[PDB]
């Protein structure tokens, strides 16, 4: 699994964060398997399909309205039937009022459910109509439901894979030109941001050295004799304590590989990926995210 | 895949598949 | 709930001095948040979902515009769905069993994942006709995988 | 200024939907008063007690099924994680600023003179109300110093 080099993510100014324009908090949520970020989307055809998608939402909303009508008719009719079978008796006003109370509270619950469904459908429409690359979506339910069908129009993922993908598509020259234009065609106090970010961005434009190095597809291992271990009498062992981190990284990688061999559920795979990334990050640095094992 | 054939006869697996197909068609 | 003492002050005292910096190796909060979308099964599903897993496992091998073809196209996907759902349902047990050997140098997440691989064995290496409650068999295989991992240390 | 909110304040934590209420805020400010230290010094006790309760509740909520009362190294470990996260949570710090803020003598006097509700509650006569709260007279100097 890809892993973002710790030096460039954590520790402000986050150079990866400055390059991507994403805030360090959202970048943390993305790297460490807590949120989904979108990537290349369909724009060649979906524009003609927007009307049909809206029509789908509208027809399902009309169906929701009919189902709401039936559900509330249930309460109304049962209230009327209870009052028909009760009020025929010379009963006290409590017999009349209890039915009203119960039926109307069920009425309120059903109405709440119907309105919530309508709002959820509106949210689906609104999130689709704005969906674009490098956008953030948090809820797993909404992201997965959008994928299952409408993802024929968009692709997305989480973890270091998403950052790798969106830096593959990063337009270094165009971003640098836009920042230069902003600082040149800019007079406000906010301009300093575009002034600072250029420093991080143009660093890769000026002499190359693509920012693909921000993410690692292979990690070097230092020569063994620089990290010795000393066995002792009495069953004690003295360690340089970095060999343990290397062992952990190797364990994480091997377990991840043998986990993906059988096609385990994607959530366990995500957990293992986060674990491997954290192990390699601890191998690289400690005390920044926190104290190590 | 091997453990499914080894643990139970292929006839049982075929019967289970037919039952699932029927419960989907019912 | 609403109690304050010196002895109760200590419990926040030590945590406050030590745990300002996150030791992520045991930070299980994300994974537990992810599992929480679960509710326990019953015996009926305990049988039906295993049967679905077997049917899909047969279909995916046998497959290598009519209702005969549509049925198997359905079953092949449904069995994998069943496997995933059963594993996701049983994750909590893996967590609760991984707790049992924490603190002896092993990070909790390692035990979680070893038990999860044992469970991934358990989901398919199983027959509903045996009648045993699936959670007990899952506990057996989770503990077996965890101690197999603990054979390496 | 030992205020407790009229409505619960959502913690808005990353994973758990924890919230603070006038009950726990009342208990915390009660304990801080019981300590008897000055305002900015009893802030430590107030924040510590609030953190204790919120962490207990949050760990109980996260510890569902897999964890009930594993006091040794499992319950306490989750308490440690929750406190480590909460002490840096922006919303928690904002809430603890709204409740029991750090005050200077000017912050006290200006608001006290302007509100006209604080004067009534504190027993101060309305002979000394003014909209220009931070306009000091020679009479306010000793009060500002005693604050």
């Amino acid at each position: 699994a890809p892993v973002t080099h710790i030096w460039y993510f954590k520790g402000v100014p986050s150079r990866l964060g400055y390059l991507l324009d994403l805030a360090p908090k959202d970048l943390e949520k993305i790297i460490y398997f807590a949120a989904y970020v979108i990537t290349s989307v369909d724009d060649e055809m979906r524009h003609n399909e927007l009307s049909t998608l809206e029509a789908e939402m509208a027809v399902e909303k009309k169906a929701v309205e009919d189902q709401r009508d039936a559900d509330l008719e249930a309460r109304a009719q049962k209230l009327e039937a209870d009052l028909a079978e009760l009020e025929a008796e010379g009963a006290k006003s409590d017999v009349r009022r209890k039915v009203r109370d119960s039926g109307e509270r069920e009425m309120r619950q059903l109405r709440d459910r119907a309105q919530r469904e309508l709002d959820r459908l509106d949210e689906i429409w609104n999130t689709f109509t704005k969906l674009a690359p490098k956008q953030l979506i948090v809820d797993e339910v909404l992201y997965r439901e959008l994928q299952d069908r409408y993802g024929e129009y968009f692709t997305g993922a989480m973890g270091a894979e998403s950052i790798k993908k969106l830096i593959e598509n990063f337009d270094i020259d165009a971003e640098a030109e836009s920042l230069r234009e902003v600082i040149r065609s800019g007079k406000g106090q906010k301009k300093l941001r575009a002034l600072k970010r250029l420093k991080v961005v143009a660093a890769f434009q000026q002499s190359g050295n693509s920012p693909m190095g921000m993410v690692l597809d292979a990690v070097p291992v230092i020569p063994p004799e620089l990290r010795p271990m000393v066995q002792l009498d009495g069953g004690r062992f003295a360690t340089s304590d970095l060999n343990d981190l290397y062992r952990r990284v190797i364990n994480r990688n091997n377990r991840l590989k043998r986990l993906i061999d059988l096609g385990a559920p994607e959530i366990i795979v995500n957990n293992e990926k986060r674990m491997l990334q954290e192990s390699v990050d601890a191998l690289f640095d400690n005390g920044r995210r926190g104290r190590p094992v | 895949w091997d453990m499914l054939l080894e643990r139970r006869s292929v006839e049982e697996l075929e019967e289970l598949l037919k039952e699932r197909l029927d419960l989907i068609k019912a | 709930d609403f109690v304050w003492d010196e002895e109760e002050s200590e419990a926040l005292r030590q945590a406050r001095k030590d745990a300002e910096l996150t030791a992520s190796a045991d930070s299980v909060r994300a994974y537990l948040k992810q599992i929480g979308k679960v509710a326990l099964l019953n015996a009926e599903e305990e049988v039906e979902l295993a049967k679905r897993i077997e049917a899909g496992l047969y279909a995916t091998q046998k497959l290598a515009p009519v209702q005969q073809r549509r049925d198997m196209q359905w079953i092949c996907r449904d069995g994998d769905r069943a496997k995933n759902h059963l594993l996701e349902a049983n994750l909590r047990l893996v967590v609760s069993l991984a707790k049992r050997y924490t603190g002896r140098g092993m990070a909790f997440l390692d035990l979680i994942q070893e038990g999860n691989l044992g469970l991934i064995r358990a989901v398919e290496k199983f027959d509903y006709t045996k009648g045993y409650k699936f959670s007990t068999y899952a506990t057996w295989w989770i503990r077996q995988a965890i101690t197999r991992a603990m054979a390496d240390q | 200024r030992q205020e407790l909110p009229s409505e619960p304040i959502p913690i808005d934590l990353s994973d758990v939907t924890m919230r603070i209420d006038a009950e726990t805020a009342k208990w915390a400010r009660d304990e801080a008063r019981k300590t008897g230290l000055p305002h900015n010094e009893a802030r430590a006790e107030f924040v510590d007690v609030v953190t204790y309760v919120v962490t207990e509740r949050a760990v109980a909520r996260i510890g569902r099924g897999w964890l009930t009362r594993d006091d040794k190294h499992a319950w306490e470990k989750m308490r440690a994680d929750v406190v480590g996260e909460l002490e840096d949570h922006e919303q928690f710090n904002a809430a603890l600023d709204a409740l029991w803020p750090i005050l200077t003598p000017e912050d006290v006097l200006a608001q006290l003179y302007t509100s006209h509700e604080r004067l009534r509650a504190a027993g101060a006569p309305e002979c000394l109300w003014r909209a220009d709260g931070e306009a000091w007279t020679v009479s306010d100097v000793p009060l500002l110093d005693e604050l």
